[PDB]
């Protein structure tokens, strides 16, 4: 069971950028994904998680409005996007899944390479 | 006070046993005009089949108990023999031969035909190979075929064919499949990593001796699995990580003769060779050959020591035994495969045209003249050993050949109707 | 705010293809122990069979695409072949005749039986038609069958009938039949008149070639049915509103001789005359025939023309193409069928004992002789016609004289589970 | 005011027609090797089958309407026919036989063998019995086999086997079988002592004339069943209270040759005979028979008049209906039996290899020859008797033998559901 992420991107401020996260090894909509950045020199930042079967996300209040989650369960692939990119969102942005035992966030041991977006 | 309830829908199951369905890809409909496993009727594979792997789902294999086996073992054998049920009898071409060489693997002979066209007889003369005749003692110029005193074999309709089609089984409803999907598992014992499968990938009814071929390899390393590899009862089957690549042909642009033996009945034989005699033959790359022999004794060793001599030439068992075999093109070479082993490359191949599917008993099936030349190439895959620590190629029959790529499943049947204690108790 | 709610038994359906089975009057049940298609494995029609007309209910119907044509294609071809598994060949029978002519349609053959009664040989002698057999060019003496340098023939067992009894066939449950009871409706298109059929009438499995007879008479005009009144590579059905009376004989009372070539193996063959030989031949009521062909042809002239020139003399194919045949009385009669066209009435028939289900592949039956004499009579009811503006006719095979009926029907599936918004939301 | 209420499983039937399947003991699962009614494609019987005593059910039952007997004719025929299939004929071997007699029951005859090893002749020679061949009336010295100019005669395929296991045949579910228990109980009417069945007992499926054997005992006295026991056209099925024991054999160790007769064609024939020529013949207690025959008359005297004289000696028919006769051992027995009945044991016995499944159309079957002595012996049970008081053994056929064992039960359908009145009415 592995997280697959697609590629590095560079935007200007006022852009927008879009990671997806490929559902390799596990069923897709069988278990909820996280997002989870790192700026430079930062530590882990939640954005938000969207739960691949019914559509159902929750994000972090920083970012209401502009960060999203989508997924296309027939490619298996979960996305994150994000808009209003600015110098401050610089940074590694990873895919990562719970255990939800419970259907409750337990910590999180299954994480994609991540990808960098410079802004 | 605990109540009994019924609960539906519980997800468990029982090992069980059933039949399994066969499932085309998309052009196997329309190959009925030749093709006899590539039937018409047969169903189309899920376009979009699902696999689901289970957390805690740990489950006992074997694949010498694997009875997917079985039914693989009748059917190839029924289809194959239906597929011959209106084809011609060569009982009365048996009756004579006066050969000399081909102008000695060909005998040129000529024959005499009986009462053919209602009130005439006839003389003809065609192309035959040692491998399907032999001498009378006493003369040795005259010729019959090999089979004649057991039995009747007929000329496969020309419209044929036996290309091996990757055909897929499936269950039927109420029915699963679990598979394996450890790849250092061997033969027998506890799998952690399973997986629901409704249906099988395709795998193609090959037909082979001494070689593995055209599918399946190993996963970055030699991979062998034996019921014991100790016993010397048993056998061992080699999966190789990257194949092999072998180029075989039988250079000579042949044509066929239609003799007619009487109104309405008509079979076909070889006839001249257009251009000069080549031998049938077989290129294996020998430094692949060599280098992954070379690695296949780093796996061998671990159960058989690292000073161990292994892998010497064939020996034991009839020409069909002894020599490798394939239906190039649809034409049946057997190749010594000595050079192969002959340390513990190009091989020579015989044709011959006698053939049985695997083994038939006293029957059998011969194969029509081929018209022009034979070229075909294959993957080399993996070995069947035989014990003596000198191991050497071959052994076997069909089951083993289905089994090495049927190990990876097994069938289980739904039981989903159940009952518990509970807590609340029925209200009237 | 509506709601989802489940309605069962919801008045629709989808067109669907289904296999339609049999189903017998009364008296074929104990035809069993002659005839083909009037079997005992069938079950009995309704005696009371229902039709519900549909009140807004307008489809779309395709004679050419009625799949009913192919289940009855296959259905009459191997229920013909079933029959005559069990039958005599007439292989060893195609060795030598010795002709001279009957005291040419009909030769007196006499012929040398090869080995018969285990260590005896025998001669014998025949009457043979010149349609089943051929001349030796070297000889012009010596004859042989015509087909056996193809395929074996059999003599269809003596016990045998090929009454084309009007078997029903029947939709399955969850499937029903609608009929389009259009009197004026073309071969395609909607229809409004519908309604709903569980069993179509009997149809008669009636052989022909240039001839719809016994049944289906159009509604008081001549009714022409095409796929296109345009394309020269399209076909033109033509039904009659009035039937033509045809009486057709072979006067000639002969008997039959059992010859037996071998112990437990026999066959029948023409033996002698009783009193003088008569040519076959059918008498058509002229005046019927023609006053209803102006008839035709003032329906045909709407597509073709006012003064166009219509319907010319028989043209094309082999001698079953351009002769005109049917059964009579089992017997089979080839017609020249000029007379019926000599003019933009009794025809010579000619007789021929070797016989296919429409056409073979390679094989035929043998028609036994038929002691006695043969009188029959039958019902024309229509035509089909060849574009050339002359229209000459015949062409098709069994599945246009299918289509010919089966025009009036079409399967659909009935699908009662259905859903719908409503007001009223689950209480719980 | 009553109301309609449903009941489901109400206790009610009403009699059916089905089809019974069979069921196997233990053994014939694996009897496949030369067994042909004991297959391996039959499920087995209940270890523990059930029977449930009514208390109030009385039920006419009718032996000679019992439909049990047509699906036994059928099917013992039909998978008797099914193990000859891949059998040898015997069509070239009737060519020709030059006999004398054995050093006339036991004929030597030599034989000339048509082209046999392709472009060879032979000649042999084998023993044959004079109920099998006969001769040519203008020589004497020439003979043929009798059946050779009607059909063809296979020799059975050597794994074979008839013994006659007694197989249980059993109902489907939502049917049971009816047994009639009481001791008393004639051919038809009502029967008060009623069971319900799911399965019948097993079923020997002997073959015999003019005895009831192995089974089936009456209840301490002779009980006899008939249609009528008036008309003479009905006959008298008679069940003994013991057995009789008789001692069959053939005290000739036979040899046996296999000659071929082309290469892959082959049959056994009886070779030399190791010792002297015993007569074939059958040892039966003269004082059992005759004390139970005493006892026999002192049954039938109830219908038949206290000083009426029965029992006279075998006649009437061809010597198969005319002889008493069984496979002892396998081998075929034909025994005059006229020693039983010389007064209103030891019998000679003939051999005979062509024999029927109890009367085939044309077809037969050839009993390959027996290597060694044959010894068996029986139970007699009963007797079927012809009318004239006197009466004579014989005659029916294998549904009187049957009907003889099925005679004890009827099949009939439940119809669990039904509607009556109530005083409650539906509440909404
Ligand atoms: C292991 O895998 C290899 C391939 O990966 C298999 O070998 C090939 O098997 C296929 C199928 O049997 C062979 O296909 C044959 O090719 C011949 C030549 O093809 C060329 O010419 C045709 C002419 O129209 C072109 O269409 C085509 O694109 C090529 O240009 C064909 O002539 C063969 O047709 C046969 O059947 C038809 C049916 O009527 C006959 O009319 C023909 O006369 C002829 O009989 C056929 O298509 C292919 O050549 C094989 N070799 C190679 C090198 O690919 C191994 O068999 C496989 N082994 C196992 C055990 O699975
Ligand atoms: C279009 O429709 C017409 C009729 O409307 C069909 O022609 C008739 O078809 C029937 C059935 O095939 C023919 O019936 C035959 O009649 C012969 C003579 O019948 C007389 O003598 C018998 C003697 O007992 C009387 O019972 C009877 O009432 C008459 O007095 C019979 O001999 C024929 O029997 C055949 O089968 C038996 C079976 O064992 C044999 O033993 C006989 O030897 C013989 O083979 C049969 O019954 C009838 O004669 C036809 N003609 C006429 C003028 O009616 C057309 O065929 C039909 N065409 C199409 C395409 O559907
Ligand atoms: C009424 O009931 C009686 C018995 O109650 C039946 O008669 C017996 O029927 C059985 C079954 O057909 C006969 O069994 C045969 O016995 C032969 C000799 O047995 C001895 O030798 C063997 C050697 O291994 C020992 O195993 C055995 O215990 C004895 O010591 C066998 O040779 C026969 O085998 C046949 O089939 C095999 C299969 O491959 C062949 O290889 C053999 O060569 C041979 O063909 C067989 O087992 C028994 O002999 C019968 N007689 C007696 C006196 O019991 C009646 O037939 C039955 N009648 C009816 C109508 O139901
Ligand atoms: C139980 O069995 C499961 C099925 O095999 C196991 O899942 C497998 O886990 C391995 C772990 O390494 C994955 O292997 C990796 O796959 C990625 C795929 O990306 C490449 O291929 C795709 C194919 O289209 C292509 O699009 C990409 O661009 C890449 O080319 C590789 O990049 C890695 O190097 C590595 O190979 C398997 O793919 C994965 N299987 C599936 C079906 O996803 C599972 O782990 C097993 N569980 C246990 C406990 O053993
Ligand atoms: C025997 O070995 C050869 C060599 O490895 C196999 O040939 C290879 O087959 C694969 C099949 O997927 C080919 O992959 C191709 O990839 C392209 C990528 O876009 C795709 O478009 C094609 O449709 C296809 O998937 C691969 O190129 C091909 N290699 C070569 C050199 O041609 C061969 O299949 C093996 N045979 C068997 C029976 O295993
Ligand atoms: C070929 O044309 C002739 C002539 O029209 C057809 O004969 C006719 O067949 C009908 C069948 O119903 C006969 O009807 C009869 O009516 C009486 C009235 O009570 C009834 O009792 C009879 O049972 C029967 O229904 C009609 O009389 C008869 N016409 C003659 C002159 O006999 C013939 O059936 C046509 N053949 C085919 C195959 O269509
Ligand atoms: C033909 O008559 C003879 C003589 O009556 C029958 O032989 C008898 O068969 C019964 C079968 O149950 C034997 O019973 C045995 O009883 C012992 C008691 O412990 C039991 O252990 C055995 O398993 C078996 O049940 C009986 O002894 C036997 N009589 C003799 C003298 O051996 C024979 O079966 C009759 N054949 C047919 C086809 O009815
Ligand atoms: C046809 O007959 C010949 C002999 O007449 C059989 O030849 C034997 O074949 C076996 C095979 O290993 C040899 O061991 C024997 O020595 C051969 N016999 C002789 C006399 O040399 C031949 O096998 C028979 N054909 C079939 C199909 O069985
Ligand atoms: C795998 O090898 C073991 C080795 O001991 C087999 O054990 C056999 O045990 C019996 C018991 O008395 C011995 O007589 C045999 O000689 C042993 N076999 C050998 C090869 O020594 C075990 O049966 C083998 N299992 C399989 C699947 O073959
Ligand atoms: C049997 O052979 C003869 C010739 O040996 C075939 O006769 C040919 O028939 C076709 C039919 O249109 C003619 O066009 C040819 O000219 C005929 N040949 C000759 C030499 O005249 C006959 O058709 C063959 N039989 C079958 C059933 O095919
Ligand atoms: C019925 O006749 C029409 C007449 O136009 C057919 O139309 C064909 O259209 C193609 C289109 O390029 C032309 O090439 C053909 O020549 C036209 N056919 C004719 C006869 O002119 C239409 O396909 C016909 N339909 C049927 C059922 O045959
Ligand atoms: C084979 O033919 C012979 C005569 O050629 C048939 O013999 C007759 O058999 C019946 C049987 O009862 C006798 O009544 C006749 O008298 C016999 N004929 C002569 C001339 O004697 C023999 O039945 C025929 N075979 C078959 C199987 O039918
Ligand atoms: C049983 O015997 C009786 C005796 O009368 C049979 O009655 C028959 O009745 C018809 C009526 O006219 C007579 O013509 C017969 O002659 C009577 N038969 C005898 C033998 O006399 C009754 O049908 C017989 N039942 C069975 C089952 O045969
Ligand atoms: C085989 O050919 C040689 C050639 O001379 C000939 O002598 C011999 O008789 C031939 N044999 C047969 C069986 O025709
Ligand atoms: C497979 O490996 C397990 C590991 O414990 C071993 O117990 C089992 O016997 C092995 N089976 C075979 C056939 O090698
Ligand atoms: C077989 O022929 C192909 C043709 O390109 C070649 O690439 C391949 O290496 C050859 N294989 C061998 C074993 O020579
Ligand atoms: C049938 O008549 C309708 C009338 O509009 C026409 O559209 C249709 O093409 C006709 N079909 C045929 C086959 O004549
Ligand atoms: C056929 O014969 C019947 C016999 O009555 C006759 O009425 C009818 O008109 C005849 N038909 C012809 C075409 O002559
Ligand atoms: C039968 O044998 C006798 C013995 O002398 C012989 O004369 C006679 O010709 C033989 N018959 C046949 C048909 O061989
Ligand atoms: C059976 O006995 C009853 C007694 O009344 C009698 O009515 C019936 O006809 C008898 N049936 C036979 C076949 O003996
Ligand atoms: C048959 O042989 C057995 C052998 O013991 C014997 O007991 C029995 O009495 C014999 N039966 C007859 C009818 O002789």
């Amino acid at each position: 069971e592995v997280l697959v992420q697609s590629g590095a991107e560079v935007k200007k401020p006022g852009a927008s950028v879009k990671v997806s996260c490929r559902a390799f090894g596990y069923t897709f909509t069988g278990n909820a994904l996280h997002w989870v950045r790192q700026a430079p020199g930062q530590g882990l930042e939640w954005l938000g998680w969207i739960n691949p079967h019914s559509g159902d996300t929750t994000t972090s209040q920083k970012f209401q409005g502009r960060v999203y989650m989508t997924r296309d369960k027939s490619i298996n692939t979960a996305f994150l996007d994000v808009t209003r990119l600015t110098s401050d969102d610089t940074g590694i942005y990873y895919c990562a899944r719970d255990k939800y035992y419970g259907n409750e966030a337990v910590g999180m041991d299954v994480w994609g390479q991540g990808t960098s977006v410079t802004v | 006070q605990l109540w009994v309830t019924v609960y539906y829908g519980v997800p468990v199951w029982k090992e069980a046993t059933t039949t399994l369905f066969c499932a085309s890809d998309a052009r196997a409909y329309d190959t009925e005009v030749r093709n006899v496993w590539a039937t018409h009727a047969c169903v189309p594979t899920d376009p979009n089949p699902q696999e689901v792997v289970l957390e805690n789902v740990t489950e006992n294999f074997n694949m010498w108990k694997n009875n997917m086996v079985e039914q693989m073992h009748e059917d190839i054998i029924s289809l194959w023999d239906q597929s011959l049920k209106p084809c011609v009898k060569l009982t009365p071409l048996c009756v004579t031969l006066n050969c000399t060489d081909l102008r000695g693997e060909i005998k040129n002979c000529s024959f005499n035909i009986t009462t053919s066209m209602r009130d005439k007889v006839q003389k003809e003369y065609a192309l035959f190979y040692k491998l399907d005749v032999v001498p009378i003692k006493n003369d040795n110029t005259s010729y019959r075929l090999i089979s004649c005193n057991t039995s009747v074999i007929t000329q496969a309709c020309p419209k044929v064919s036996f290309e091996p089609i990757p055909i897929h089984y499936c269950a039927p409803a109420g029915f699963a499949i679990l598979k394996c999907n450890d790849k250092k598992f061997n033969g027998t014992g506890p799998c952690t990593n399973v997986s629901t499968v409704q249906c099988t990938h395709g795998i193609r009814p090959v037909v082979s001796t001494q070689l593995l071929l055209n599918g399946s390899l190993a996963e970055e390393e030699v991979v062998i699995r034996s019921a014991n590899f100790t016993d010397n009862a048993k056998i061992i089957i080699v999966q190789l990580n990257k194949s092999v690549e072998i180029n075989c042909t039988r250079p000579n642009n042949n044509t066929r003769k239609s003799i007619h033996i009487g109104p309405g009945r008509w079979f076909y034989t070889t006839g001249e060779i257009i251009g000069d005699i080549r031998q049938a033959h077989c290129n294996i790359s020998g430094t692949k050959w060599n280098d992954t022999l070379k690695q296949i004794v780093v796996k061998l060793k671990e159960q058989f020591g690292n000073k161990t001599i292994v892998f010497n030439h064939s020996s034991g068992g009839d020409p069909e035994i002894v020599m490798h075999s394939f239906n190039c093109g649809g034409e049946f070479f057997y190749c010594n495969s000595t050079q192969l082993f002959n340390s513990t490359i190009v091989l020579p191949c015989r044709i011959k045209q006698i053939v049985n599917m695997w083994q038939e008993v006293g029957k059998a099936m011969y194969a029509p003249p081929i018209k022009g030349q034979i070229r075909c190439s294959s993957n080399i895959t993996g070995l069947i050993l035989i014990r003596d620590e000198i191991f050497r190629p071959g052994g076997g029959d069909m089951r083993d050949n289905w089994r090495s790529e049927l190990y990876k499943y097994k069938v289980v049947k739904i039981e989903p109707l159940g009952i518990a204690p509970t807590k609340c108790k029925r209200r009237v």
